[PDB]
């Protein structure tokens, strides 16, 4: 709420953004029991890692090739 | 999946050449192609230094291009009508069955799929100078 | 400060109309054919100043689907309650107004980049706004 | 099907109400009161051999009031004399409103044009004087409003 | 609302009063007397692309009065002399003054420009002379004045 | 030889229905309600001196639907608003339809040209709108086209 | 978005005032009364083969001054004689001054540089006499001077 | 401000009067009797790159003085044989002097320089002959002359 | 095969912005805006006897960016006596951007090279400045991107 | 003898197609299209003052290809973005290809040589890119062949 | 330092603008008709400076085929 400067700016290196694009969201029907929800939404393996999924996991595997 | 999920179907963009990552490419010999080929099992394929999938065919024999195309237009058609008849029955004045109104249906369809498809090159226009029909 | 100054000075504009055409004989009278005029009278000085120097807003709202104009409305005799016509006053002039505003705070989001950028997506198709899955 | 009746009200000239300056205008003409023109067409519209069509708006908004009077109306020495009043001081603009009865309405900023010619003859004669517009959009006071959200397609 | 006289008397063609250098014209033709038209709009407008909007006055007043008399009427002889007589010397202005009934008037400089066309035939002809006015400013002659100061806004 | 009836139905004009915007369009006027024509004739003709002749065909298919209603009519208000909500979003573009009773029909998207003159009179006034149009083919709605492939020779 | 005027009053042709020598002129010709030209470009540009870019400013601030009156005018005869005193006395500079009614004014020394052509015809000649300006600079008189100093950036 | 008549009297070109040496001429062309123009600027302007200016007076006077004749008036005749009379004998000088009747004029010697080209065809044809003059300054002859002490100024 | 509409959105006049050093011009001309033009080709091309061709690109960007603007805009005086300003201190560059509504747009350093002339008459007049521009190359600002990389070809 | 048809079909500018690259061109001009002229005569002549006369063939082909398209066509930021890409890179050529509907064709290497003049106006502006050619011979596509083994001779 | 030097310039630049725009009067509206000269003000001062002076890059990658 409050900002202690009128101009502010992070400077991100290296990295960029991307486009928001209109697209078929897939289902991966997999087998776990990292959460207890029948179906979930992820936006990139960072998200998925930290919800207890292991690297090279099936699941990473689809979303990494995805 | 990532070859195919931002493809719009109303372009009848065909996966015949499209390069994805990820994937090896096949191995076996002419023969094994063929017999593939005539499972319908589709085989990733390097030539000239690149890979590319083959042929896109589905199980069934039909193009999984045309099964696209068929469900977008299913999906669609329905999603503009309902839109329509949402917004015209939100003000009150909800649509009645009769003559004087039920044409507007026409204009309906042919905005959205039916003229985005024509623009994208998806549907096809024109007199045939053979069967000597008009599409 | 903008409060007080519409405040102000629509009032003095309705006065100074009102002196000067009462002070040559032919008062204004409460009937339909006077009243409107009004509606010229608030529309010069303070809502026309306003939106020249830019502190009034004008304009359609694409979020909303609603305009910004102003707006004046006068009530007609009829509706004037006997009353009022006794006291000689009258009542329930309503106006509507739209304020602009300035900018305060802004925020950036820089980047850098120090490595060969990697190579963009080469799809061509013309952005899709939206899934069609919905039912 | 039954033919319905377009409006509740009858359309009465009298209530047709011009203000220009601030008071009301009197002493019209037979047959017609004002016309409002505009003098440029809204869109244009280019268009390519291939057939390839593209259009750009028109911000020209200028136009044309035509008002009629007799020439016997008193309303003639007013316009006469601001005329010179604004030659002289150099002051031209004034407020005009207009007032539909059944129809649309006008509120800008206008000027004399052109003064209209003035014939004597047998019967009373008739002067069209001509009054600019800053802007001649024609704007409604009717409950529209709740259907130009509905129209909007493509 | 009642109807109301817009005059209390009576539009007389005969009270006009044309004064050609000191003398009253007689023998009009029949349905008009003078017709009085300037030659260019009072004020030209200049609209931009972006919708600014500038006007600049107009310094020529020069005009035409049309004056239609019967063929047989003696002021076709007193024009046509007065043509060679200032082709001849070389003066060719004088002075015309107009007074209308109910309605403005005028009261300026002006010159013979044309000289109608001539036509026998089973009736009596008709001529149309055109004469010149320096100024076309038709001038007020009524209580007009305590409201001009009225009128005036913005 | 017999007179044969031209149709079996009878031409009704309540019977043509005008579609904008997906609305129907309601208080026309007295005479014509919509008129349409296209822009540019259809094939140009080059003749040689020698008499060889050669024809290129046109890809301009603009039109402009003239659109007759009272000034009474609710639909000049909707009109008029969105003529500035085009104005001041951008969006010009919007589908237009019509269903003819015993004729052509058409079906295109159009847009506002130009706005129709408005004068108050005795009489209820009338305005008449120019709507564009991308296309102006006129479409049959018939049991027409299996004789299409009769009548071509050469 | 509406449309604004681009000023409060009316561009007056009549109130440009011409001081030549310390006198007001007066009889000039239809269209255009004035015209003022720069004799070189403000800023010369080289350009390198690499693609650096130079500039260098022009101090050359001589002008022409065009002016247009009717050859019955009186002032012909002024500038003539001025002419022959000129040339016999040898001082041929006087001040010279322009003010503008809604635009930028001028006021340095100038001389005369070129005697129009003369011509007789059917109608009223005209002469463009040509006069010289030590400086061609368009000086403003208006509220500018409070944003001079805050369009400078780099 | 009223306008104002530049003049008294009207300009009429039948008082422009033209002696070559010592004869009026007669049978002028349609449109333009004489034209005068003079053959080099009256000054010329040194500017330095500092931007001092300084300025040398024009001692070149030569002008032509265009001629239009009817191709059936007399006084073709009498020029072509001047012509051939002033080759054989050497003598080419004659005096030239011009009258203006609302304007400026002219009296000093001249000579032929070209002769117009002839043309037949189907209406009657026009020369244009050019009178070379050894000075080619305009002199006026009106009141001018008591305020040429009064402009001068610096 | 059908018409297609080459755009979604109208162009606008009114959405191509101007900042000169950080501000909106205002107060354009009627017909034409902004005008800019390369002084130079982008390549030459040196054809040699037997056929063989060869090509060198130019390196030389300078442009000439045409104003136009009423003589009674507010902008003239700022133009006017930053030239000055300009010439005194000897800083004359200055940050310069337009803005397309649906065509190319264009961001670079500018300055004043001549100052337009200045023409008083009947009717309002009009000044086109010209701006250099340091490189005059119109970038796009639209999805253009991701085809460039399908054209390369040999 | 009868006039005869000097083609079956139709000339049609819609089946001109256009290839810059292998992309066929959208969004063209009203008027004209393509425009394609070759730099410099085809064969030379020599002529001797006895009367021998020689000649020699020009081997020089490069030829200049006006293209226009409407400034709101997404084509012009794909050349914009080429044009700065060849520039960074070096790479200026691309294969270039035309197809004519019933006359002459173009198959050649061409680069862009002059990026055209942008305009904002009311209506939509043009723009006329200009592109090289290696090689200006437009070839034949139709039966020709077997006559020009014919028309030889001497 | 790079980082450092464009985080505090670009901020300086933007605020210096704001400041003398807002000192007159007429302070900077949320609107697309004014928004737009950031872009200017951006391009002038860090952006123009680090490309004079060699520290920004420009250019087309002909290897991934992108410009700097």
């Amino acid at each position: 709420e409050y900002q202690d400067k009128v101009v502010d700016v992070e400077v991100s290196l290296g990295t960029q953004p991307i486009d928001t694009v209109g697209f078929e969201t897939p289902m991966f029907l997999a087998m776990h029991g990292n959460f207890p929800e029948r179906i979930r939404f992820y936006v990139s393996t960072a998200g998925m890692v930290a919800d207890g999924f292991a690297v090279g996991s099936p699941a990473y595997q689809f979303a990494t090739n995805a | 999946i990532g070859a195919m999920a931002a493809n719009d179907p109303s372009y009848g963009d065909s996966l015949h050449l499209k390069t994805m990552p990820g994937m090896v490419p096949f191995a076996g010999s002419d023969t094994q192609r063929s017999n593939a080929w005539s499972r319908n099992a589709n085989i990733y394929r390097g030539l000239y230094g690149g890979g590319s999938y083959i042929e896109g065919k589905t199980s069934s024999g039909q193009y999984v291009d045309v099964i696209r195309f068929s469900h977008w237009v299913k999906f669609r058609m329905e999603e503009s009508v309902f839109a329509y008849m949402k917004r015209r029955s939100d003000m009150g004045l909800s649509m009645k069955m009769s003559d004087e109104d039920l044409p507007v249906l026409k204009s309906v369809l042919m905005n959205n799929p039916i003229n985005i498809g024509i623009r994208n090159g998806g549907i096809l226009t024109g007199y045939d100078t053979e069967n000597k029909v008009s599409y | 400060r903008f409060s007080h100054w519409v405040k102000f000075r629509m009032e003095e504009s309705v006065f100074a109309y009102m002196k000067r055409r009462s002070d040559m004989g032919l008062s204004m009278k409460m009937s339909d054919e006077d009243l409107p005029v009004l509606k010229s009278v608030l529309m010069n000085n303070p809502i026309n100043i306003g939106i020249r120097n830019g502190g009034i807003l004008t304009g359609y709202d694409t979020e909303n689907k609603v305009s910004y104009d102003p707006t004046i409305i006068i009530p007609k005799r009829a509706n004037i309650p006997t009353n009022d016509l006794a006291a000689r006053i009258l009542r329930d002039v309503k106006v509507e107004l739209v304020y602009n505003n300035s900018l305060h705070y802004v925020k950036i989001r820089a980047s850098v980049v120090l490595d060969r950028p990697a190579g963009q997506s080469t799809n061509a198709q013309t952005p899709m706004s939206s899934s069609a899955v919905g039912v | 099907n039954q033919s319905k009746i377009l409006t509740l009200q009858a359309y009465d000239p009298a209530k047709v109400l011009v203000f220009i300056g601030g008071q009301r205008v009197s002493g019209f003409a037979a047959d017609t009161k004002i016309v409002i023109t505009r003098n440029n067409d809204n869109i244009s519209v280019h268009a390519g051999v291939d057939g390839e069509i593209s259009n750009a708006l028109s911000r020209d908004n200028t136009g044309v009031m035509t008002l009629s009077l007799q020439n016997t109306a008193k309303w003639n020495g007013y316009l006469a004399q601001w005329q010179r009043q604004a030659n002289v001081t150099g002051l031209i603009y004034l407020p005009v409103q207009v007032e539909g009865s059944q129809g649309l309405s006008l509120n800008t900023i206008g000027w004399i044009q052109k003064q209209p010619d003035l014939s004597y003859g047998t019967e009373v004669g008739q002067m069209d004087w001509e009054i600019g517009v800053l802007d001649a959009w024609l704007s409604p006071d009717q409950i529209q409003g709740i259907a130009a959200g509905i129209t909007g397609l493509l």
